[PDB]
């Protein structure tokens, strides 16, 4: 792990949707992609591995965590073979591609395996505030890197895998230059509806409105990765449907629709999913994004928000307890402003793992406050 | 006798405070203490207070266990030593210059 | 300032609305209030003064900041006279009250004076990221303490000032045990409408809906300080009206209403003000709460949110750029859960003033990223 | 000649980096440097990178001013000294054991 220290000290190179698109449409030179990836992938792995090493020992010890580490090590080492192998050889080029397939395969279970690890750790050592926020910090970073890893690999395999019959032939790798947002909204709805009907025997209807301020009558389109947007929508629709159907299961009123407003401004594409599922007290809003606080695993909301933040967007939730909840996905309207947001291992990151509890900054009441009556 | 050490006494942490409950220890026996680290939550009638380490060293021994109610002002709460080499001596309960 | 060090080391004693109410309704013993305040007020002042001393020197140097410090010092010293003066003397009791009036008066300009200071400092030394967030941290704490200070003084003067003709006779000091939320909403609206009509010669209408989940037909009432809630509403209504009227000033459509939903759940009282004033890109949402980024001084939104957070509530803004904005005030439904949230000076706080810039945790793109096309 | 000092050279901060722009200094001449403090923003083609101090001391002198584009790998960027007493010597541009 001298090679890991060194790679972990390198800074990652965040790419924009624009760049992925410009590269795939106008360039699409395999050499170039190889020279980039043979280096960028070990940099990204090493940045993460260094952070997994900083985890509390009780968590580091879990077989699931140790298994993830060794998958990452195996991948890192396999990619490092390519540091001194010339692109000017169509032979190297082809093996490198196979290597990408292999590491993508090896990494397929990373998310559930890691989750397993922290579940093992929570159930065996109890839930602790300062450690909790630490794990949160870690998982956000670790899962975002995993997402970016799969992004890079998919672009290269989709572009150079030499596939005769591409599933989405007008796309650039996994990027749809004309992604119709409402269509992805309807598809995500339908697939949630299906799972909700299966178990509850009923599901609210979707209503979709659009407002394209950019140009008021045109269908809203964005340059984006449709599978990412799909994942986000599906997760929110599923939450909205569950809450709606659970609330009205003993009422006579009839189920309110789940509403979607899609809007496009100079900078933002925004998607608001509103339900009348009764809402959630403010005190619990932030826990909904905790992995370890947590029919139909408490990962849907944190992972969804990682997909949104990954290209400089965000995912926010706002409730009125007693009535309902708005969930808003914000994406960048412009591909030139949609840069990867990648965790960098440095001293700032290290400090987050090395911080011990501090006194609260702000006051806290007694759990048994003095009775002011007498 | 014992190596150079220091007792941490429970102060009046608020102007009306006469006693406090040791709700939670935030340091373990063995751990290094820096000035301003969080040492314990102390609960009164009036507040839950983050009690900070005022002098650096190592936690040698805990005198008042977690959950002790109504500990008076002035009671020794724990023993602090300069170097970690000295800790083992205190599993038994002035060059401190 | 040995007395200041000592008092700054004391912890503040956060009170609940319940306690203020139980004390004023069922007890209302002046002795008790004196014994509390003669100590609590110097504790709160000293906590703040210590923090103003940690400000950057360029800011500390501004005559406005120095003037605030000496007002606080003067107040601190005047209150410290009372540490050894017996309550069992109706004479002491009366002078102490006069002292409270005097310090309330002396403090009347604190907010504008401090603002002036940071404005002087920004215009003279330029806007700086790591220092900006520092000032933000400081102002939130400093203004909240000032609010809590005025809370405590008002309760004592209102309860024992011996006023023959109280403006709000059924209230407990400044606390309304049956504050009708919609009435305060209408009043805040009307007074914004007035200022908006004056300058723009037009103003949107208010629409108010309620949903009392606690008990579905009853007017929503809360135990609260009406002047605080008023301040919050007025500020949001003014923003909503300005945005609405500015957007439609050149349109033929006719002005959309400003809508208010008031909801009451088991824990939350929520108030959502929605407008169609065209919204605000996400990137700018957080700056709206900066004092120093900043017709009708950029303090309305940060101060309003300090009032909300002060009794464990919050104030949040969510926009869809191109359409409009929702602003939500969250208050605690239960007075027993509405504790003051007070800034405590300790090492945690000190660290915030002593922190130098760190490397970003997460990646940042080049300002001139490589052209992937060629 | 000069008191014990150390040159901070511009590393390859990313694997493809051959040069960098010194966008911003985050430390002043005179200031104490701890290991891991933010020293400069370095801009490439590929990223804006927070460059961290790797050894502790004091900033003695800045060699490359803010705004210098295309500084090669290896160029001395600044001079660091052990004690602050030594700084004044460097307004003039091996016991470092
Ligand atoms: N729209 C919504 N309405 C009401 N409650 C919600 C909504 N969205 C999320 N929640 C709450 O937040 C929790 C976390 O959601 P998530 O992370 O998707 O995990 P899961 O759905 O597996 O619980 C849910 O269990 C639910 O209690
Ligand atoms: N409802 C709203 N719609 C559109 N823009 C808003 C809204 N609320 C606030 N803003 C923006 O946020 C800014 C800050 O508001 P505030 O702190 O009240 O100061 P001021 O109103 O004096 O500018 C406003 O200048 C405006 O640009
Ligand atoms: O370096 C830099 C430019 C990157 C160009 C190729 C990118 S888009 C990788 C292909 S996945
Ligand atoms: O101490 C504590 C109880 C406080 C009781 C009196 C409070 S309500 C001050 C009057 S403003
Ligand atoms: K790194
Ligand atoms: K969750
Ligand atoms: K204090
Ligand atoms: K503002
Ligand atoms: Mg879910
Ligand atoms: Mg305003």
């Amino acid at each position: 792990p001298k090679q890991i220290e060194r790679y972990s000290r390198f800074s990652p190179s965040p790419l924009s949707i624009k760049q992925f698109l410009d590269f795939g449409r106008d360039n699409a030179c395999e050499k170039t992609s190889y020279m980039f990836l043979r280096k960028e992938l070990p940099v990204r792995l090493a940045n993460t591995m260094r952070e997994v090493n900083l985890l509390p020992d009780n968590l580091l010890n879990r077989p699931s965590v140790g298994l993830v580490q060794s998958w990452y090590m195996q991948s890192f080492l396999e990619l490092l073979e390519y540091e001194n192998k010339s692109p000017e050889d169509p032979q190297v080029l082809d093996n490198f591609l196979q290597v990408l397939i292999k590491v993508r395969n090896r990494h397929n279970d990373v998310v559930p395996t890691m989750a397993q690890g922290v579940i093992e750790y929570k159930e065996k050592f109890g839930f602790d505030p300062f450690i909790s926020t630490n794990i949160q910090y870690f998982l956000d970073r670790f899962y975002t890197n995993r997402i970016s890893f799969r992004m890079l690999i998919n672009q290269h395999t989709l572009l150079f895998g030499g596939d005769t019959n591409p599933v989405h032939p007008k796309h650039i790798g996994s990027i749809d230059p004309t992604c119709n947002v409402a269509d992805v909204v309807k598809d995500a709805y339908e697939t949630a509806k299906m799972l909700c009907e299966q178990y509850y025997l009923v599901a609210p209807e979707l209503e979709v409105e659009e407002f394209n301020a950019k140009a008021p009558d045109k269908p809203i389109q964005v340059v984006y990765v449709p599978s990412h947007l799909f994942h986000m929508l599906f997760e929110l629709f599923k939450n909205s449907m569950r809450a709606t159907v659970e609330l009205y299961e003993d009422r006579k009123e009839g189920y309110p629709a789940v509403k979607t407003l899609v809007t496009l401004g100079k900078e933002d594409l925004s998607i608001k999913i509103s339900d009348l599922g009764g809402g959630v007290p403010l005190r619990k809003i932030d826990r909904l994004f905790n992995y370890m606080y947590s029919p139909l695993f408490g990962y849907g909301l944190p992972i969804s928000r990682l997909y949104a933040r990954y290209f400089q967007g965000d995912l926010k939730l706002y409730s009125m307890e007693g009535v309902g909840t708005d969930a808003v996905i914000y994406l960048k309207a412009l591909s030139s402003e949609s840069f990867e947001r990648l965790p960098v291992f440095n001293k700032s990151a290290w400090r987050h793992y090395k911080t011990t509890p501090e006194a609260d900054d702000w006051s806290n009441p007694s759990s048994e406050p003095r009775d002011a009556s007498k | 006798s014992y190596p150079p050490h220091m007792q941490v006494l429970l102060p009046a942490l608020s102007p009306t405070m006469t006693m406090g409950t040791v709700q939670r220890w935030e340091k373990k026996v063995g751990e290094k203490l820096s000035e301003g680290d969080l040492l314990a939550e102390i609960e009164t009638d009036k507040a839950t207070i983050g009690f900070e380490v005022q002098e650096e060293g190592y936690l040698a021994k805990i005198l008042v266990p977690e959950g002790t109610r109504d500990v008076p002002l002035g009671t020794p709460l724990c023993i602090i030593v300069e170097k970690e080499a000295d800790i083992s001596a205190f599993a038994d309960y002035t060059d401190l210059k």
